[PDB]
């Protein structure tokens, strides 16, 4: 009755999450042109821009993830901002949609990492500077710690979605519920709910380009 | 805020100070050239 | 009864989680205090950053909130 | 020589003048002393400006006019925004050492 | 090939000129809005659009984008405007230049 | 990257050349400046420099009362009253300097000088530091 | 069979092949972590 | 009864979480008092941050206090 | 009886909430200790900002202890 | 029952967790103000690492929070 | 019995206020470190706002004793 | 029945404990930022020193929640 | 029993109250830290006064413990 | 039975208490990270003074943790 918005969609009993799922592609159109519209032409200053953010801090071998990182932070936000129109499903509220996107990008890094690199990896397991008497269980910690970097990763989106989204919702209900009650306290919980949505907005974008930057972030330490 | 400032002193005399420190801590070889080197001998009027 | 009983209690529970917000946003706005006494002329920089941290104190703060509400008013 | 030739003409805006410069070879003492003797005054000025003889070569000598800032305006210039651990204190320790070494390299000039 | 200099003539950013032209003949000028009324009222009436927090969370965003684009529209607008002239512009120096460089060899 | 300038009012010892690494007493604490140092202004208190060549080994002098400025352009200023060598200093005098100095000051009583003295003291204990 | 190869494949192989290696190894590896979580179920 | 009983505790675990309130204005001022020692001609300007940052700390901390009041002498 | 039972539990609860102020007080005095040393001239208005912030650091605190004092003895 | 009753006190205390997320956001932006007050020419490296530590400290908070929702919805 | 249950369970409570204290001592005598090897010459008026501060740090953590104390082995 | 009840309970205790490495990651990154906004030439020991602290953290917290996982699941 | 079951949730309740000494000595070693590397030539003056710091955490910490193992094995 | 059950309660409690060495080390290795870019020259007794401090933390945290292990598997 609550987290309806998140019940897997369905019409006419044909499963639509693959209708919502392929869309945000399609927003992105794509020309050979060298003067196109305007649409296009902030699209792709912002794809410039983003490029130039993300792939600056890497060498060339880290260069080549280039197109997958930027596709993958396009992809997260236009499906983000897409959440965020009423009684829409927003697929990276799944916990499945993002543990796949987590640990194929994450997996693929360390293994990377350890095709190339072997020593290198194996040892950046271990900060060196650290003096001897507990080097031992200290590599426990960053082992522990490198296998739950794919699912927090997963985890980090799925949540700050999520959660986002039903606080929306309730403050929603809560309007609704005041709008027979008392208006001006109708009126004060309407503009609480707008500087929500504003700061939804925001953390939409700021989630896609956390995920993308954190993949980054283990590509560089792997390549 | 050092303590010789609230006293009144400008920096100059700060380092007049600590620049002769050093220099009557000089070995007597050095310290003669040194010590006219950067003696003062202006007059105010 | 005992379940009345325990939403009360766990809407406590859950509400405390707000100092971390109040503490939270004491220090940005903390910060944006020294930061401008630091350089007078970045204002509007400042206080951009300022309304972003506290924004996203809020966030934390009030995702604890309607946990409380969640768990005491509708589950 | 230059107190004596001005004396007469500008007595009423004058400060304070110093002698027994030019037959020792100047040092930074001299410096240290007339700028002690410059902030000692009293007198904080807006700015000030030294003016003196660049050394060009052998025969020939330019009068030049080197700028002081006070700490005032050193303080309020926008460019010093991107200088770090300033105030007024620090600010002042450096401008009075920096009369003194402007002064010294002017006399040495 | 060229590109024609604009779209297609939108009211209220939701409904083309198309669909007023279209009705006007056969029920006037504000034919379109008394049916667009009509429809409104008979869809909150007979609850087929069930007034929910959906309904006040959607106010919410509609007022943010009306007002983000009647404010930050223009500005964008121009930009991209301007970073086109400025591609085009360089791209013609860039031509200017070359012509020089076969005259003067 | 390093335009460093370490220079007596008498002597030069450095004048654009490039090292990788200095050490300065500032009045508010000793630190360190390398390349692109955030613009730093300060003056400075009796003890030790250690300029880091590039080629990694370090020439240390020791200054008196100077200035330090490290600009946005990587330009780094450090102006001394006295630069020193490490050979060129005594340990026997700047002990018995500081013994004589502390013994005055507890003898000396009025403000101003007391200050001078303390002055005095410091120098010449950052020096009996600095010696070994 | 055709133009799922020409505008589909050609432009991907670079990276389907040599980029995305190590990418299709975790795929592998997520594949079988869905299987294992679906059945203890 | 069971109730009241949950009521009470529920009331002091909400009212824990003053706690941060309290922490968050304690920071807020000793960075007022850092960054005056630091610029001492902003006063206006850093009191006025100071009493907006109080403000949202104070905002949070009576959020976790009129909670404690509403689950015990309301619900 | 569970009443004064749930009491005494809720009262150390509430208690629990002096902690924020005790940290809140030990910043406040450290942050004016680093203020003095910074510039120790305007001490006056340094140790009145420290009272003003130790003083809404108490409010808090004591607003917890009360609310312990309130469902212990009153309540 | 008992078992529900649990779950509520159990997801009440796993959500507390979240203040501690809270408080370092706060931290983070709060340094952010001051590292930008300090050389406002590194703004996009600044924020760089703004962005990285909010998501570690906000990792560990969503952790928290799944946690609860573990425990209430789950389990 | 009871009654004996919840005191104990209070008093645990009730002492977990003394983090707080903890915390605000530590930062005190930090910020006395810091204060001291900023300007070493002001060391007896450091030292006695440090013991001011860790005075009402220590007023606060033994109010939250005593009500250890009070609800223990008194009430 | 009551253990699985209390297993729940003990479970969302455990995991209250990782609000102190949300805090300490938070400190650690905003500590960062503002070292690279004081010498932005030392980059990579900043940075390694950066993990280092994160690694410990993130140990901690780790602890913390595997005791939650031991005691909720396991135990 | 119930009373051996009280004493247990007490002690651990009791124990809790150890975070708070973790933390304070974690700042006052980081700021050592920091004060060692503003001016490190009071070593010795900047660690008396660490040892000093560190001493009274340990006070706390240790007041909290044995409450623990008052509560627990003697009472 | 209940004594069974409270000792898993009590455990998780006294568990709760590694968040504040967890916070502490944060904090340690946060200050150590600002005091090498301050000064790169003393990276030893930096590092030092580092260890010692993470050493009391780790202290304080191995306490409460035995606490846990104390009351849960040997009493």
């Amino acid at each position: 009755n609550l987290f309806a918005s998140f019940i897997a969609p369905t019409i006419l009993g044909l499963p639509a999450a693959v209708l919502i799922i392929l869309f945000p592609p399609l927003l992105i159109p794509t020309s050979k042109y060298l003067i196109n519209n305007r649409l296009i032409t902030t699209q792709q200053w912002l794809i410039k821009l983003t490029s130039k953010q993300m792939m600056t801090m890497h060498n060339t071998k880290g260069r080549t993830w280039s197109l997958m990182l930027v596709s993958l932070i396009i992809f997260i936000a236009t499906t983000n901002l897409l959440g965020l129109l009423p009684h829409s499903f927003t697929p990276t509220t799944q916990l499945s949609m993002n543990l796949a996107m987590a640990i194929p990008l994450w997996a693929g890094t360390v293994i990377m990492g350890f095709r190339s690199k072997i020593k290198n990896a194996l040892a950046h397991f271990l900060p060196q500077g650290t003096p001897t008497p507990l080097i031992p269980m200290l590599v426990i910690i960053e082992t522990i710690s490198l296998l739950i970097q794919p699912m927090a990763l997963a985890v980090r989106l799925t949540a700050n979605i999520t959660a986002g989204h039903l606080l929306m919702h309730l403050i929603g209900s809560a309007t609704l519920a005041m709008s027979t009650i008392n208006l001006p306290s109708t009126l004060i919980i309407f503009t609480i709910l707008i500087l929500l949505t504003i700061l939804e907005i925001a953390v939409a974008l700021i989630q896609a380009y956390v995920f993308t930057l954190l993949v980054s972030l283990y590509l560089h330490d792997n390549t | 805020v050092a303590y010789w400032r609230q006293a009144g002193l400008s920096y100059i005399r700060y380092s007049q100070i600590c620049a002769k420190a050093v220099r009557d801590a000089l070995k007597t070889e050095f310290k003669a050239n040194a010590e006219k080197t950067s003696g003062s001998n202006v007059k105010i009027v | 009864d005992i379940d009345t009983a325990a939403k009360f209690i766990g809407a406590g529970a859950a509400t405390v989680g707000v100092a971390g917000s109040g503490a939270g946003i004491g220090t940005v706005f903390g910060s944006l205090i020294i930061g401008y006494a630091r350089n007078p002329s970045l204002k509007q920089q400042l206080f951009s950053y300022a309304i972003l941290g506290f924004a996203l104190s809020e966030a934390m703060g009030l995702f604890c909130l309607m946990v409380a509400f969640l768990i005491l008013f509708a589950m | 020589k230059i107190r004596g030739i001005l004396y007469r003409t500008h007595s009423d805006q004058f400060l304070v003048a110093f002698k027994e410069v030019g037959r020792k070879p100047p040092t930074f003492g001299d410096a240290s002393v007339i700028a002690l003797e410059l902030l000692n005054s009293g007198y904080e000025f807006d700015e000030g400006s030294i003016i003196f003889n660049k050394f060009r070569s052998v025969i020939s000598y330019k009068t030049e006019e080197k700028p002081i800032f006070s700490l005032n305006t050193v303080a309020s210039a926008d460019s010093m925004s991107i200088y770090d651990d300033i105030d007024a204190d620090v600010l002042q320790n450096y401008q009075e050492y920096n009369l003194a070494n402007i002064i010294y390299y002017s006399l040495k000039e | 090939p060229p590109l024609p200099e604009y779209g297609g003539k939108v009211r209220y950013g939701l409904i083309p000129e198309e669909f007023f032209q279209f009705l006007y003949p056969k029920t006037g000028v504000t034919g379109p809005y008394v049916l667009g009324t009509g429809l409104i009222l008979y869809a909150l009436s007979k609850e087929i659009y069930v007034i929910s927090a959906e309904t006040f969370t959607a106010l919410s965003v509609l007022g943010v984008m009306v007002y983000g684009i009647k404010k930050y529209g223009p500005f964008v607008a121009d930009f991209a405007d301007k970073l086109n002239e400025q591609k085009l512009a360089q791209l013609e120096e860039a031509k200017q230049a070359s012509i020089q460089h076969i005259q003067n060899a | 990257q390093m335009s460093f300038t370490f220079a007596s009012p008498t002597q030069v010892f450095f004048n654009g050349a490039n090292v990788r690494q200095v050490d300065v007493p500032t009045l508010t604490g000793a630190f360190g400046i390398l390349a692109a140092h955030v613009p730093t202004l300060q003056v400075l208190r009796p003890g030790l420099v250690v300029v880091h060549a590039e080629d990694g080994t370090t020439s240390k002098y020791f200054v008196s009362s100077g200035s330090i400025a490290v600009n946005a352009d990587s330009s780094v200023q450090l102006l001394a009253e006295e630069a020193v060598t490490l050979d060129m200093l005594d340990l026997g005098a700047a002990k018995a300097n500081l013994e004589k100095a502390q013994a005055e000051l507890v003898g000396t009583a009025d403000e101003a000088t007391r200050a001078e003295i303390q002055i005095r003291i410091e120098a010449n204990e950052a020096l009996v530091k600095a010696l070994e | 069979l055709q133009s799922i190869i020409k505008n589909i494949w050609i432009p991907m192989k670079p990276y389907y092949t040599k980029v995305y290696q190590e990418i299709w190894i975790g795929m592998g590896l997520m594949g079988f972590i869905v299987y294992k979580i679906r059945a203890a179920d």
